């Protein structure tokens, strides 16, 4: 090989070695997990929980939308009715071993009583405990959506709602009725 | 028959009328109010097709497809832009009253109503008055009532009193307070009462012991059986 | 007049072209929203129109793409021929900037082709793809063997009678026969390659450079005839990493199928995304707004920079630095910072939707995106003059796995090696997609030979030009909606939907059954982070994909590495494995 | 509260994996038990991985390996490429049908003591990826200790599933030697992390808007 590229190879790895020295003399990167807490996103999608109206009821409504609308059928659910009338899911597992966290069950909701939640600390030791059931989704709270409630807008009589008592609802008028 | 759709030449039975006729080449106009085994009424105006009576006509006229007879020599526009902004004219009117109720609804998705909503493309809501509601009335074990989801197609009562016989079922009211029920409450005694959740586009009448373990219709497994 | 409208393509020179040579009664023209000509030929002719497409003036040179379609039960055909199966071929003219759509028809009982192998050399990993999957016979095709299945492998999975889900097979039962069996069968046999596994003064040594390689980036294995250290031959072995996502293309709906999409090149993300809601959106008639396009540019664009990032630290990685993989990483967390923000992901986003994206933008990315901006350029200059000019490197690089236009043309090779053999086509500038004409930038191209030191310098200023993107983007974002009005917008805006009827109608239908997509073909190519990604959908007019082919460059890429390795030895090998930006998602699909 | 395993190749079993299990009680003696806890004490605070990698969840794995989260802190980080020299398989993408023999000769190759950590959905049960060519999931024929919901899990929960191995490892029974006493694996039976988790899980009342950063 030329002299003259034996001297820039020289020089180039003298070089390489200054810069490497003042990579030693530098900040320290690291986030110090699990010291520290891992700062997470307000819509980062991680695990999911099922989520309650400002009056301390649970959001869903049995609906079965997100498990149509999860592209990979973890989701299982059955609607149930109370005594007034209002839906509820009887059941709700979802098979987290299963999940990809895509956030399609929470984009469907129509409700908002499914959400994806900042948390990612889900390793099990057994996937069979990965099965998270309805008493491991529901929690005491709104979550993201503070004050959405879907029973408000909807036109179906609930306890607390009679008919004509949802938003842009006129009064039930009777055909029995005197006015023309 | 010979009928022209959108400038495509088509075989029809001249007996029959224009929606039949076009459902049957499999060309998709909306409908409520038309049933093929009830009739034809021209109630809910919503299969409005644009008729020309000559092959070079460019004006036409906005007719009722189920209450047109498919003779020969008609020439019939689907897809024009006047008739497709009448059906969604049409699904919005239907649209203004209608409670917001598809979650928790036992005919989500197995809704005619949803189906010629999304089919006419209206997806935007312009009305932000009031929508009128209604009382509902205990029909029996069988039949659970909820008058809002109603689209004033009179469709069951047809079914109900000019097919099944039945004599309880009728229509009451006005101008657009119109109920579709009994004069007080009670079992249909009707011994085909059962497919009025069938015949009603909308979740006005359900499966009340289907309601009782309620599952969508994509998540039911079916077998044909006798 | 919209751009996703159905054009019949009579306009094309090439068409006037094939009339006057083969007659107009020797194929008919489909009318599709795929942007390209689309030709049914004769089986009998197909090497003819080959031919003549390749000794044409400006001749089409490339053969983009080669598959199989089942179209038995394809109902809406009309002015179609009547076929069973089909294949189509896809081919490229640059100096035309044009493409071509060949299609042979063929019955269930006649399955075989003339092979397009000689024509094109890279027909032949697509025409084995072809047999395995769909069942066609290739006529003369040298090795017409199993590519994605295993050779004990029953049935063919792309057909439409063939079941879809593992569910629908007995679970994977692992036995010690079928251990022993999978692995006889996985065993490399050199007599049917014809390797010759011998010489009179020594014998070849045979070696698998992966699944379990550290040069390996993935699950496929080379099998290395050797000559002490020196390559006598390559038989590069794919099909470890096959996910069958085309199948599930036909077994999701338009809506639920974007995730499968964000996994198909699993460091590319919204660049993944970005084709297949295109061609969506071309099967809708949809046409989004600036912002949507402007937002869909920024986080492809991001991603861009991630891809290369990664890149550019596995080829230093390989070569020997082991140090500024760290750095590249931390500017992909700082980079993944704001896609967390963004999105609500780190990795595969699955943000785009069909008319726009998922949410809007939150509050404070401009932050996160100046930050990253004011970041980038000192590290990437470290990274720079640190490692890419070692003359180490340099001598680890520079003239390693060399090879002209001829080679890349031929073998369909794609993305920085094309530009590096001093061939000026990138989509982003030849056919614009999503608003990429209001952005100032340059296309960096080679000196007419693609090494591997060349597609590591190119693929830096790719990255220097999107950090330029970033920048344009950053200063000038529009202010309007991120989804579009078309009734066709899957999902609808969530608010509306939340207070609406017939927005609560709309995603109600979208969501369960899926968006109503009607009958039609659809075409987007896109430039993506390590060459080019297509997407081919045909739609039945059901809410489900009939056909999803999905084209990428990793593929072509592989192909092309006996071609360009041969006679040289194991560590350039090494260096050109780091050096072709290729994952193995994208190769097997 | 402890599970035993018994490994035979040799024996009549022609169904992967090859080992028995039953449920036992806890064998732990007043130096044996402190040395049985120091040799966990190594085993557990000195995990080396094994440089195999199937799909995406190994990319993130290696992120982090990187500067950015340092699981070399935990002392994991050291990444042989042989299985011989590794102590943990981390099946980190999808278990694909082709790659099944490939696995399970791998998982052959390591020696004892071995650890298996399922990465992501795909090596939990297949994930997304309900199709012809994917096993459902890599505990079909290889035991997993310990398993990673995500797709991709986030680097930081890889490292929370290796101080669930670690505290896994703390707190087994393993043979001392090999000359000497009983030779099957005993592993503990731990309370899942859900239960765990359900009270501070439940009582979570309100989080930040998406429409903030
Ligand atoms: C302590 C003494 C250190 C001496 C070397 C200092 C090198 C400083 C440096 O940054 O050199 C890098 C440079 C690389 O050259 P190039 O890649 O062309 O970049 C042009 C802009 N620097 O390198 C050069 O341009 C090379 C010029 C310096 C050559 C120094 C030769 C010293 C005498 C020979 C020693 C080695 C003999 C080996 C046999
Ligand atoms: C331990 C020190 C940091 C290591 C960082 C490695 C980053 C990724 C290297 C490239 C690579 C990829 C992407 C990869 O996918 C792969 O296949 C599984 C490899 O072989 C093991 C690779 O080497
Ligand atoms: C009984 C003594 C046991 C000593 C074990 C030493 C293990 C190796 C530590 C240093 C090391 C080497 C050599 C090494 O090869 C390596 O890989 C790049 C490292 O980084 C991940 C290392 O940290
Ligand atoms: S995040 Fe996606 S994969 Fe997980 S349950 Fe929701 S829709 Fe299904
Ligand atoms: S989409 Fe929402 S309301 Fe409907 S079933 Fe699922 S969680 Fe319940
Ligand atoms: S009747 Fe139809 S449109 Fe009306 S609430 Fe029920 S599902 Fe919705
Ligand atoms: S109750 Fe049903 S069938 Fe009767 S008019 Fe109303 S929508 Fe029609
Ligand atoms: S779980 Fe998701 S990220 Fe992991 S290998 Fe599977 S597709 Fe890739
Ligand atoms: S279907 Fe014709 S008006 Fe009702």
């Amino acid at each position: 090989m030329t002299l003259k590229e034996l001297l820039v190879g020289f020089g180039t790895q003298v070089r390489s070695i200054w810069m490497i020295g003042l990579h030693a003399f530098a900040k320290r990167e690291t986030r110090m997990y699990p010291e520290e807490p891992v700062y997470l996103p307000p819509r980062y999608r991680g695990r999911i929980v099922l989520t309650r109206d400002p009056d301390g009821e649970e959001r869903c409504v049995a609906c079965n939308l997100c498990a149509v609308a999860c592209p990979v059928g973890c989701i299982s659910l059955q609607k149930a009715e109370t005594k007034d009338g209002r839906w509820y899911p009887e059941f709700f597992r979802i098979n987290f071993s299963r999940c990809i966290f895509c956030g399609l069950c929470e984009e469907a909701c129509p409700t908002t009583a499914i959400q994806l939640t900042p948390d990612f600390e889900m390793g099990e030791y057994k996937r069979q405990d990965l099965v998270y059931e309805k008493e491991d989704l529901l929690i005491s709270g709104p979550g993201k959506y503070p004050e959405y409630n879907f029973y408000r807008m909807a036109g179906m009589a609930i306890d607390g709602k009679d008919k004509g008592e949802a938003e842009n609802e006129a009064k039930p008028i009777d055909v029995k009725s005197l006015l023309p | 028959a010979t009928i022209h759709v959108d400038g495509k030449e088509y075989e029809v039975n001249g007996a029959d009328n224009l929606l039949e006729a076009c459902l049957s080449l499999g060309l998709d106009i909306p409908y409520f109010c038309w049933h093929p085994a009830l009739g034809s009424v021209g109630a809910c105006r919503q299969c409005a097709v644009k008729q020309y009576q000559n092959a070079e006509d460019t004006r036409g006229r906005l007719v009722m497809s189920c209450m047109t007879p498919a003779s020969d020599g008609t020439f019939i526009s689907i897809d024009d832009e006047e008739a497709k902004q009448f059906r969604e004219s049409v699904v919005e009117w239907l649209m203004t009253n209608h409670p917001h109720d598809c979650p928790v609804c036992e005919e989500g998705g197995n809704c005619h109503l949803q189906d010629m909503t999304v089919m006419t493309g209206h997806s935007f809501r312009r009305y932000r008055f009031t929508k009128r509601t209604h009382r509902n009335q205990d029909l029996g074990p069988f039949i659970s009532h909820e008058m809002n989801r109603c689209i004033a197609c009179y469709r069951c009562v047809r079914y109900y009193k000019d097919y099944a016989g039945g004599t309880d079922l009728g229509v009451y009211g006005a101008h657009d307070n119109v109920y579709f029920g009994r004069p007080e409450d009670g079992t249909l005694e009707s011994e085909f009462s059962g497919n009025l959740v069938e015949i009603c586009p909308t979740g006005v009448f359900t499966d009340k012991t289907h309601s009782e373990r309620y599952n969508r219709k994509w998540d039911m497994q079916f077998a044909p059986s006798i | 007049e919209p751009a996703w409208q159905t054009r019949d393509h009579l306009d094309d020179p090439v068409i006037g072209e094939l009339r006057n040579r083969f007659g107009p009664d020797a194929f008919t023209v489909q009318a599709t929203r795929t942007g390209v000509p689309v030709v049914w030929i004769k089986r009998e002719q197909l090497l003819e129109v080959g031919d003549f497409l390749k000794k044409l003036p400006k001749p089409y040179v490339m053969l983009f793409d080669l598959h199989g379609m089942d179209e038995r039960l394809r109902t809406h055909r009309e002015g179609l021929p009547a076929a069973d199966f089909s294949v189509f071929y896809h081919l490229i003219s640059i100096d035309r900037n044009r493409d071509i759509m060949l299609k042979v028809a063929l019955a269930e009982n006649d399955l075989h082709v003339p092979t397009f192998t000689k024509l094109f050399p890279n027909a032949n990993w697509y025409e084995r793809e072809t047999w395995d999957l769909f069942g066609i016979t290739f006529d003369g095709h040298p090795n017409l063997r199993r590519i994605m299945m295993p050779q004990t492998w029953k049935g063919h999975p792309l057909r439409k009678d063939y079941p879809a889900r593992a569910t629908e097979f007995s679970p994977f039962e692992l036995t010690k026969a079928k251990q022993d069996l999978e692995m006889e069968a996985l065993t490399f046999k050199p007599e049917e390659w014809g390797m010759k596994r011998g010489t009179e003064n020594e014998d070849f040594m045979f070696l698998n450079l992966g699944p379990n390689h550290p040069s390996a980036h993935g699950a496929f294995r080379i099998v290395l005839q050797l000559d002490g250290e020196e390559i006598v031959d390559c038989v590069p072995d794919i099909g470890y990493h096959h996910r069958g996502a085309e199948k599930m293309g036909e077994r999701q709906s338009w809506h639920s199928y974007i995730p499968y999409t964000d996994r198909i090149e699993y460091l590319g993300g919204c660049v993944n995304e970005m084709p297949y809601v295109l061609a969506v959106e071309k099967l809708a008639g949809i046409t989004v707004p600036d912002r949507v396009n402007v937002i869909r540019v920024m986080l492809s664009e991001l991603f861009r920079i991630n891809s290369h990032l990664l890149y550019i630290s596995t080829f230093i990685q390989d070569v020997g630095a082991m140090t500024p993989v760290f750095f590249a990483f931390t500017d992909r967390q700082k980079i993944y910072d704001l896609v967390e923000a963004i999105t609500g992901f780190r990795m595969h986003p699955a943000w785009f939707r069909i008319g726009g994206v998922a949410h809007d933008l939150p509050r404070g990315w401009d932050r996160l995106l100046r930050e990253f901006l004011d970041w980038m350029p000192k590290r990437l200059a470290s990274y720079e003059k640190a490692a890419l000019q070692n003359t180490i490197l340099k001598g680890r690089s520079q003239g390693v796995a060399a090879y002209g236009a001829k080679e890349a043309l031929e073998w369909g090779t794609t993305g920085a090696g094309l530009r590096a053999t001093g061939i000026d086509f990138d989509v982003r500038k030849a056919r614009p997609y999503s608003g990429y004409e209001n952005f100032d930038f340059e296309i960096p191209v080679g000196g007419g030979v693609s090494d591997c030191y060349t597609r590591v310098m190119l693929k830096v200023e790719e990255l220097r030009q999107s950090l330029r993107i970033l920048e344009q983007c950053l200063n000038n974002m529009p202010e309007g909606p991120f989804k579009a009005d078309h009734p066709l917008t899957t999902p609808p805006p969530k608010e509306r939907t939340l207070q609406h009827i017939e927005t609560l109608i709309t995603h109600f239908l979208q969501v369960s059954w899926g968006p109503v997509m009607p009958a039609n073909e659809s075409f987007q190519m896109i430039e993506a982070t390590k060459g080019i990604n297509s997407y081919y959908l045909t739609s039945d007019g059901s809410t489900m994909s009939y056909r999803t082919r999905i084209r990428t460059p990793s593929y072509a890429h592989l192909q092309q590495i006996p071609a360009a390795i041969r006679g040289s030895l194991v560590s350039d090998l090494i260096v050109y494995l780091g050096s072709i930006d290729f994952v193995m998602s994208d190769v097997d699909r | 509260d402890y599970t035993l395993t018994r490994i035979d190749p040799n024996g009549e079993n022609d169904r992967y994996p090859l080992q028995k299990q039953e449920i036992v009680t806890d064998p732990l003696n007043v130096f044996m038990g402190k040395l049985n806890d120091m040799v966990n004490w190594g085993r557990k605070n000195s995990i080396w991985p094994y440089n195999f990698g199937l799909s995406c969840c190994y990319v993130e794995m290696v992120t982090s390996f990187t500067a950015v989260h340092d699981v070399a802190r935990f002392g994991a980080e050291v990444l042989r490429a042989s299985p011989r020299q590794a102590d943990l398989m981390v099946v980190a993408g999808t278990c694909f049908t082709k790659m099944a023999p490939v696995i399970q000769r791998l998982y052959d190759q390591m020696l004892e003591p071995k650890w298996v950590i399922s990465m992501g959905a795909c090596a939990n049960s297949g994930g997304m990826y309900d199709i012809y060519s994917v096993v459902q999931g890599v505990d079909k024929f290889i035991p997993v200790d310990v398993y990673i919901p995500g797709c991709p899990p986030r680097p930081e929960a890889y490292m929370q599933a290796l101080m669930l191995l670690q505290e896994s490892i703390g707190k087994e029974r393993r043979p001392l030697s090999w000359v000497v006493g009983d030779q099957g694996v005993y592993r503990a039976n731990m309370q899942s992390e859900r239960e765990r988790k359900r009270g501070e899980r439940i009582a979570v009342t309100n989080l930040r808007t998406p429409d903030e950063i």
